């Protein structure tokens, strides 16, 4: 009762799927290796951090990113699969934004990177929509009971990034300095950018 | 589909396995894990054998206990394999032969899907909308926590896309619709049993109606 079906090792099953398709000439040469490279090297939260640091230092770009994210992202050349229609959402002193895909894992891949394991967990997918304050708290981010939390559930084609607030103690930093404190978690919305002492 | 994958709001789960900026390891934690996505893209863009929506649905169609014990990337191996067999590109026998053992797939679909609704409305920012009180046994991009609930339009997309409840079944009548960022108050969705403020769901036009 309730017991798992017998299965071959997952690596064996994944390689079998590959070999069945590849042996029929259905997979171009280099095709999966190409995608692995794109996933590991091109799609990256460093891009989203670049965008944030630009927005922080260039009021005109910040405005473009917030009204037409897709256009803003296109200027850097960072549109791509699972990131063709982009909306950036702006934290303020009374609003903290957080992104999930409750139904699966949907994420703005090209500018956030592929989602990490935790984001795809049943725990995140179930809980953040109903108790985001507690979830963030458990993750190490306190949001005062005053600040509205707004969860974006990624249920269609819009692909989101959070524009976090710029923290105090960064005045006059270079775009490279600011990029360095905008992490993947800041773009997802679970972390606030941290300035060292 | 009111499947176990529709997790938002379920209670009983423990801690999310992360604290901020902790090490998440490499993009792929095992040497096969780039395969499900890469092979999905071969299916969608090279073979033309299915849509992305069909991938989402075939993962929804995993036997529920099977879904619940299966790591994420494995679900998409199983899903893509299932679609290859369903569309007549591969057989289960050849998959199990190559794998050296059992390769159970997602369950067959119990719905043929539905077309893009004929009657819909173009909503404006600031307008009040209710999520249609409808039950769809096939693919739908509406998590159940919002069914029947009221919110306000924050955004109408400037592009349009095939209606998932059609294209996710490989139908020829998916049409195209914009989607809407619909903002719900937390208390609209979960009563007093929430600590949040608002939730924004990105909802296809054909899931919405004007709010009384
Ligand atoms: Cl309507
Ligand atoms: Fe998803
Ligand atoms: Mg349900």
């Amino acid at each position: 009762e309730n017991a798992a079906p017998a299965q071959a090792p997952v690596s064996d099953r994944a390689w079998a799927l590959f070999r069945a398709l590849d042996g029929k000439g259905l997979v171009p040469d280099g095709y999966v290796e190409g995608w692995k490279k794109t996933f590991e090297e091109d799609f990256s939260p460093r891009r989203g951090a670049e965008l944030v640091a630009r927005a922080w230092t260039d009021p005109e770009f910040r405005q473009l990113l917030l009204t037409d994210g897709t256009a803003a992202v296109a200027q850097y050349g960072y549109l791509g699969p699972q990131g063709e229609y982009i909306v950036a959402v702006e934290d303020t002193p009374t609003l903290k934004n957080v992104i999930v895909c409750s139904l699966c894992s949907c994420t703005a891949w090209p500018i956030l990177g592929l989602p990490p394991t935790w984001y795809k967990s049943f725990e995140y997918r179930a809980r953040v929509v109903r108790e985001p304050r507690k979830v963030l708290s458990e993750m190490g981010t306190e949001i005062a009971s005053d600040i509205e939390i707004r969860v974006y559930d990624t249920t269609a084609e819009t692909r989101y990034m959070v524009l976090p607030q710029r923290p105090a103690g960064t005045e006059g930093w270079s775009q490279e300095q600011l990029q360095e404190i905008v992490t993947k978690d800041c773009l997802i919305g679970v972390a606030i950018p941290q300035v060292p002492t | 589909m009111d499947g176990v994958h529709d997790l938002a709001g379920v209670q009983g789960f423990g801690k999310v396995p992360h604290t901020v900026n902790a090490d998440i390891g490499p993009t792929f934690h095992a040497e096969w894990e780039h395969l499900p996505y890469s092979l999905m893209f071969a299916g969608v863009a090279e073979l033309g054998a299915f849509s992305v929506d069909e991938v989402k649905y075939v993962v929804e169609r995993m036997e529920p206990r099977h879904y619940m014990m299966t790591p994420y990337y494995e679900r998409y191996v199983i899903g893509v394999a299932t679609l290859m067999v369903e569309k007549g590109i591969l057989t289960q026998d050849e998959l199990e032969s190559l794998a050296g053992g059992p390769f159970p797939l997602s369950r067959p679909s119990e719905s043929e899907g539905r077309p893009a609704p004929v009657e819909t409305t173009t909503f404006e920012v600031g307008q009040r909308v209710r999520v249609r009180d409808e039950y769809v046994p096939g693919h739908i991009r509406m998590p159940a926590y919002c069914r029947g609930r009221v919110g306000t339009i924050s955004h109408r997309t400037t592009e349009k896309w095939p209606f998932p409840d059609a294209i996710g079944h490989g139908r020829n009548d998916a049409g195209e619709e914009p989607t809407y960022h619909v903002k719900f108050a937390a208390e609209e969705l979960f009563g007093s049993d929430t600590d949040g403020g608002s939730v924004v769901v990105d909802l296809f036009e054909g899931y919405l109606e004007p709010a009384a």
